[PDB]
């Protein structure tokens, strides 16, 4: 049967004949991927229903065609992933179905095990670590979120940090430097950055930066004659 | 068309065979129902007004969950014959849940569906009448094929199959000279070379380039062509070429290998020439990240061109085949345009009312430009243009980078695409990015923009485009700085920072080694030859590669022209702008071409950036 030159009819006559484990070989030899995944859907609805796994694991090693057909079912890719041991590739799909409904940070924990007892790479121990501080940003942001009730909650440092400088907490804001390392240089010319965005002159008294300030005031907005001649 | 590619010859065929559809539908009132990646396509070849008046329809909608809703308003009036529905499968190989909704809930008693499909040549015209009944049913083709192709899925409701398989083949829609054929998108949206999803690339890739080969097989048959020299660049391209050698060598009829012996064969030829140069993407990041500076360049990366060649936000078509002052300044610099209208302008007066009209719009919409390039996020524009020329030519030092960076980060607003496209080129022209700047610029990045960042930051530092100093799909490996030398890419040039494109040169070395016998060289094989050849030029491309295998050249036959350069990969459109220029140049010199480039869908920097996340 498989000495055949018309690529569809051997492939017809292997199937038929019972022997449904080597024309998927075949299919995969001549690269078609057309006749390939009509194969597979036939030969899925006519079996126990689960020797599929057991037919895929062994046969057809990685080639995640079936898995490219099911993408919007995130019912099928859950199962077989979990069997198959393949966490990150559930970590990755929970990460994606997080990322819909507008919510990370409730999958987050899971992504902090998915990751973990992993034994496999270092790239993923700089993740860990990113993990580890976005923990740490987490609980701060729960520790001096509740003390004033602002409303806070998800965000980032910068859109904590613009709206902690207005009104800030001295001794406080800056206490957070020392704890994330932040740098000196991008702190600098910020707080001037979250004030005169609104109506105002503080900067005057910061006084204890650089050139780059000098052309920010020149941009937004008149009033020149501060620190004309410091240079 | 007959050894003769008339491009826009190719339009028409595609138009008269959905017509014959349609109107052989049904003589009564129609309303068609169009899948929404399918249709601004559609739109682009025919219009409103004679689709109306070649066939009944009159009624046009899209596939939405709004039609459910609609289903009791819109589907259930209206209805006056039956409802045609046109989907794509071509690529994702699943049918959309919309119409499997609507089969069930509104209980249509009609099922007819259109498919496309590319044009099946080897159907070699019904093949006769049948062979006079196939020679007493000699032939049959009862059963002698699978059940069902991708639809096979569709065994539920009713029996109404009435498929309608409409054929498409590609045409020219942005320019006369290149043809484009849309493989490189799904209906999610979902880039087709660089997915967000890094577990299923393989699968991915064999689609995209099975579909190609397709495309390109399609096209061959139709044209009747004969391939004689090949001259593949990477990993994937070999694989496309066996491929398409294979097919080619397999699926050909007969009363054409006769042809093959008596044209061209053993001891004699007849001096008919046909190239297929193939390049990937993925050889040269250097230069789909660059800022265009042409005019159609400047007016994409700007507001985005759909499917169809148009825009949202104006109403007019930029379409070839009705207007001629588009033609003129489409891809001239933006620079000359001004004094150009001015004097086109200014003609006219001494000397219909649609020239008037075409030349009030383009008047506007260049002021219109001209306005929102400045006095939005001012002296931007220009700063990145500064940036990148110094970055390109390389004046990093140490830990100035990490200033500049932030410099423009709050001190003038800018988007997120900007800053991740030019700390892309920036890791990327150097070849290799110490380990002592990734946990700043990580920690920066993760620090303004979220947490989710850190995934991009990971996906993407795998495909290349983010690389640390401390099946290889084609990798750059070597030092920009050195290829300034070996090329003369950095001084003739447009639509760039002054800069030539690395395929620019890639593709010029094939034919003459002029630019490369400046620096390295003391003896070629030639100076000036027709045929395209490799030779001697291995060790350069073999530590730009780390592997002397990228280049593949293969000669098919045994023993004024027409060069197919296809583009796996998307175009970046300042290259059509220099293609033009080789054209004219090598034309010159004194080798006449002609170049027809084959695009699988645009691509540019920030529509690769949402790609990627």
């Amino acid at each position: 049967a498989l000495l055949e030159k018309n690529e569809e009819a051997r492939i017809e006559q292997l199937y038929n004949l019972d022997d449904d484990s080597i024309a998927l070989k075949e299919c995969i030899k001549v690269q078609n991927y057309s006749l390939t995944i009509s194969l597979l859907i036939a030969l899925s609805k006519k079996l126990t229903n689960s020797q599929l796994t057991k037919l895929l694991i062994i046969d057809m090693f990685n080639n995640p065609l079936y898995l490219y057909y099911m993408r919007m079912d995130k019912a099928y890719l859950y199962d077989f992933y979990r069997q198959t041991d393949r966490f990150i590739d559930l970590a990755h799909v929970l990460l994606q179905q997080g990322k819909e409904q507008q919510s990370l940070h409730s999958f987050l924990p899971q992504i902090k095990d998915l990751y973990s007892q992993v034994q496999n790479s270092e790239v993923v121990n700089n993740t860990i670590e990113q993990l580890q501080r976005q923990e740490k940003l987490w609980i701060y942001q729960e520790s001096l979120g509740k003390r004033f009730a602002i409303s806070f909650t998800n965000m980032t440092l910068d859109q904590t940090l613009s709206k902690l400088i207005e009104t800030g907490q001295d001794k406080q804001v800056k206490e957070i430097v020392k704890k994330f390392k932040i740098s000196e240089k991008k702190l600098y010319h910020l707080k001037c950055k979250t004030l005169v965005e609104a109506k105002k002159d503080e900067l005057l008294q910061f006084a204890q930066g650089y050139m780059p300030f000098y052309t920010y005031l020149k941009s937004r907005g008149d009033k020149a004659s501060p620190y004309v001649n410091m240079i | 068309m007959n050894r003769f590619w008339n491009t826009k010859k190719f339009s028409l065929t595609n138009a008269d065979g959905l017509c014959a559809t349609l109107n052989e539908i049904s003589q009564n009132d129609e309303v068609l129902v169009v899948q929404p990646s399918v249709l601004p396509v559609l739109n682009s070849l025919l219009t409103f007004q004679d689709l109306t008046q070649s066939t009944p329809v009159r009624k046009i909608t899209l596939l939405d969950d709004q039609l459910s809703d609609d289903l009791p308003s819109a589907l259930g009036s209206v209805p006056q014959m039956d409802l045609i529905f046109l989907i794509d499968v071509r690529t994702s190989l699943r049918l959309p849940p919309q119409l499997l909704d609507a089969a069930q809930k509104h209980n249509l008693s009609s099922l007819h569906i259109i498919y496309c499909r590319w044009k099946p040549s080897f159907q070699n015209t019904l093949e006769d009448t049948e062979q006079w009944q196939k020679d007493g049913f000699d032939l049959n083709s009862k059963k002698t094929h699978f059940p069902n192709v991708i639809e096979s899925q569709l065994k539920e409701l009713s029996n109404e199959y009435t498929l309608y398989p409409w054929d498409l083949l590609p045409f020219p829609q942005i320019d006369e000279n290149v043809l484009l054929t849309h493989s490189l998108y799904n209906m999610e949206n979902v880039n087709m070379y660089y997915p967000n999803l890094r577990s299923l690339q393989s699968a991915t890739e064999s689609i995209l380039v099975d579909d190609m080969v397709n495309s390109l097989q399609s096209l061959i048959f139709e044209t009747n062509s004969i391939i004689t020299n090949v001259v593949s660049i990477g990993n994937l391209s070999k694989r496309c070429s066996h491929l398409l050698k294979k097919r080619i060598d397999e699926h050909q009829t007969e009363n054409d290998l006769f042809i093959k012996g008596t044209l061209y064969g053993e001891r004699t030829n007849c001096g008919l020439e046909m190239d297929l140069i193939i390049l990937e993407r993925n050889t040269d990041p250097i230069t789909p990240l660059l800022t265009q500076l042409t005019y159609a360049g400047i007016l994409d990366d700007l507001y985005e061109f759909n499917s169809g060649i148009k825009i949202k936000e104006k109403d007019m078509n930029f379409n070839y085949k009705e207007d001629k002052i588009w033609n003129d300044l489409k891809f001239l610099n933006f620079g000359s345009i001004g004094p150009q209208l001015n004097k086109l302008a200014k003609e006219l007066q001494t000397q219909l009312q649609q020239r008037q009209a075409f030349l009030k719009n383009h008047t506007t919409l260049s002021s219109d430009v001209l306005k929102v390039v400045e006095t939005e996020e001012y002296g931007s524009f220009n700063k990145i243009l500064e940036l990148e020329l110094e970055i390109l030519m390389g004046n990093t030092l140490n830990n100035d980078i990490e200033d500049i960076i932030l410099e423009l980060q709050y001190q003038y607003e800018v988007d997120q695409k900007k800053i991740l496209r030019l700390i892309c080129l920036l890791s990327l022209c150097k070849n290799s990015l110490r380990e002592k700047d990734y946990e700043y610029l990580r920690t920066f990045m993760i620090d303004s923009w979220g947490i989710e960042k850190c995934f991009q930051l990971e996906s993407l530092a795998e495909l290349g485009f983010f690389t640390s100093k401390t099946s290889k799909s084609t990798r750059l490996q070597k030092e920009y700085r050195y290829i300034s030398q070996w090329f003369n890419t950095v001084p003739a040039t447009f639509a760039y920072s002054g800069v030539v494109p690395l395929t620019m040169r890639l593709v010029q070395m094939l034919y003459d080694r002029s630019i490369l016998f400046h620096n390295y060289s003391s003896q070629q094989p030639f100076i000036l030859s027709r045929e395209p050849r490799v030779s001697q030029t291995e060790d350069l491309i073999e530590q730009l590669y780390g592997d002397s295998h990228a280049i593949e050249e293969s000669i098919w036959v045994p023993g004024e022209d027409i060069a197919l350069v296809v583009f796996l990969g998307g175009v970046t459109m300042g290259e059509i702008a220099i293609m033009k220029h080789l054209q004219k140049i090598l034309g010159k010199k004194g080798i006449n071409k002609r170049f027809i480039i084959i695009a699988d869908g645009l691509i540019n920097g920030t529509r690769i950036m949402n790609s990627i996340s």
